[PDB]
DNA sequence: AGCGCGT
DNA sequence: ACGCGCT
């Protein structure tokens, strides 16, 4: 869940 | 969610 | 608490 | 450099 380089 | 963002639900 | 990821 | 999301 957490957007940092892939947003799932 | 999903997976991801199970289900919902199961 | 274990699912779903890649710049 | 990192956790989110309801039936
Ligand atoms: O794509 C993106 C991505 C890739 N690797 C990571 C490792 C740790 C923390 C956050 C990260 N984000
Ligand atoms: C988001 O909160 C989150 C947590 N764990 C993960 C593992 C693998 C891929 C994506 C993920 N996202």
């Amino acid at each position: 869940x957490a957007x940092v380089x892939a947003x799932v | 969610t999903x997976p991801g963002v199970t289900x919902p639900g199961v």
